[PDB]
């Protein structure tokens, strides 16, 4: 039962600056005979299966850039990164394998950068979907920052708030901005009462409402 | 070159077995270490059990998380590393990765997890296996156009979207998938230059191993 902790659990910097996360054990990761403390760092970036960054507290595992810095001793564990880049977007785990082995709950890092307008599109149902009695429609919102948005629906003028499901990607790795899509879906019958179907976007880089739509009766 | 690769993950249901297996390569097995780690949807990592090299007479060690429960195995003829797995749980559901651990005899000897496969994903539930509907997503009515593919309704999780088979990389957002009513949604955009479409194809390649589903879809104009 050594119980590995980390700190924060998320935090956000603008690239090229330094950043500095922390860990730790339960108990003494030091093996006094060898004189290594056994904790490593582990980098997950996503949609990536985790990868090795540092072993033995300190010692960078080859490939590994020098910005990656490993320090501390016992029970308190130090990760630094030294100018960020934007590819370094990720969560962080330092992992105990002294006695056994236990990872951390993980630091999320995430990219500070200057505010972006999303890129709205819209599209109708496909007639494959609607032979088969259901509609559809999709509302992409691309390339944002930052993450917090709000997307309203609007039939005939009127909001729609049921059949909306919203989903939203991980940073982007390349260019730190966010995206999203929400879907509408409606049966045949609903989809064909009405006739203007609209996605309208929130967001902090404009003061009015991001607007694409269509009419069915186009 | 050091391999793992992770396979048998799937749907299983509650209090049902599952055995998983990693298939090893580029290396001498017998003298590693191995270990099994998991990750539940948007959770931490949780290292599950370990077995011992050749040296070390294969023993092995668990986590009390699934001591009891879970059994570590290995091959040291075809060089494979197995999990079988009992009694399942909701909570058993993740991401399961086979992960290459130490070599204490070695005279390059580092203590860490240093290769890990691309992991085999596990659902943990009495729902039914459900093929995807995948529809194009094209505009109605400058510069770059972005076109998408629909899935809908399926289950399990996961599935996978490559665009033009994975030669249209760039410009691509594959957005989580998300439930509802025991049926996962995800859709998948691609933003390409308006003179390259619909001049030139742009499709959308659909797998879902639950169900070995795989599917083709053109976006083409309207
Ligand atoms: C330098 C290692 C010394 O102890 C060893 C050896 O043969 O070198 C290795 C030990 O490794 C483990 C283990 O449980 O097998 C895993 C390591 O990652 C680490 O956790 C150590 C632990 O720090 C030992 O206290 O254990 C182990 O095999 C060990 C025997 O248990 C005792 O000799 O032998
Ligand atoms: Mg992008
Ligand atoms: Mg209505
Ligand atoms: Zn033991």
């Amino acid at each position: 039962d050594i119980v590995m902790t980390q700190s924060p659990s998320s935090l956000a910097v603008s690239a090229g600056e330094k950043v500095t996360m922390s860990c730790k054990s339960s108990q003494s990761l030091l093996n006094s005979r060898t004189r290594k403390n056994y904790l490593a760092w582990y980098q997950q970036k996503p949609g990536q299966s985790p990868k090795l960054l540092i072993y033995w507290a300190s010692t960078r595992e080859s490939g590994v850039p020098d910005r990656f810095t490993g320090s501390g001793s016992g029970t308190d564990f130090t990760l630094t990164i030294s100018s960020v880049q934007a590819e370094d977007l990720a969560v962080y785990y330092c992992k105990q394998s002294y006695n056994l082995r236990t990872f951390g709950g993980g630091t999320k890092l995430e990219l500070k950068r200057a505010d972006a307008a999303p890129t709205v599109s819209i599209f109708p149902p496909s007639s494959e979907q609607l032979t088969s009695g259901g509609a559809s429609v999709v509302c992409f919102l691309n390339n944002f920052y930052p993450k917090s948005i709000a997307v309203k629906w609007k039939i005939d003028g009127s909001e729609r708030q049921n059949g909306v499901l919203n989903s939203w990607t991980d940073q982007d790795k390349k260019d730190s901005t966010y995206s999203m899509s929400s879907t509408l879906t409606l049966t045949k019958d609903e989809y064909e009462r009405h006739n203007s179907y609209t996605c309208e976007a929130t967001h902090k880089t404009s003061t009015s409402p991001i607007v694409k739509s269509f009419n069915r009766n186009e | 070159e050091v391999k793992l690769v992770e396979s048998g993950g799937g749907l299983v249901q509650s209090g049902g077995s599952l055995r998983l297996s990693c298939a090893t390569s580029g290396f001498t097995f017998t003298d590693y270490y191995m270990s099994w780690v998991r990750q539940p949807p948007g959770k931490a990592l949780e290292w599950l059990a370990f077995i011992r090299n050749k040296a070390k007479g294969y023993t092995t060690e668990y986590s009390s998380s699934v001591k009891g429960r879970f059994t570590i195995s290995r091959d040291n003829s075809q060089s494979f590393l197995y999990l079988q797995m009992n009694t399942l749980r909701a909570e058993d559901s993740a991401t399961y990765y086979c992960a290459r651990d130490i070599n204490p005899g070695s005279d390059g000897y580092y203590d860490a997890l240093d290769y890990w496969g691309q992991g085999t994903s596990v659902t943990v539930s009495r729902a039914k296996t459900t093929p995807p509907s995948v529809y194009p997503l094209a505009p109605g009515s400058n510069s770059m156009v972005t076109l998408g593919c629909l899935v809908k309704g399926y289950f399990p999780e996961p599935v996978t979207v490559t665009w033009n088979s994975g030669s249209l990389s760039s410009g691509v957002h594959t957005f989580p998938a998300v439930l509802q009513s025991d049926l996962y949604t995800l859709s998948s955009s691609v933003t390409v230059p308006s003179s390259t479409w619909p001049s030139e194809t742009v499709t959308c390649n659909v797998a879902h191993p639950a169900s070995s589903t795989k599917v083709d879809k053109k976006i083409v104009p309207r």
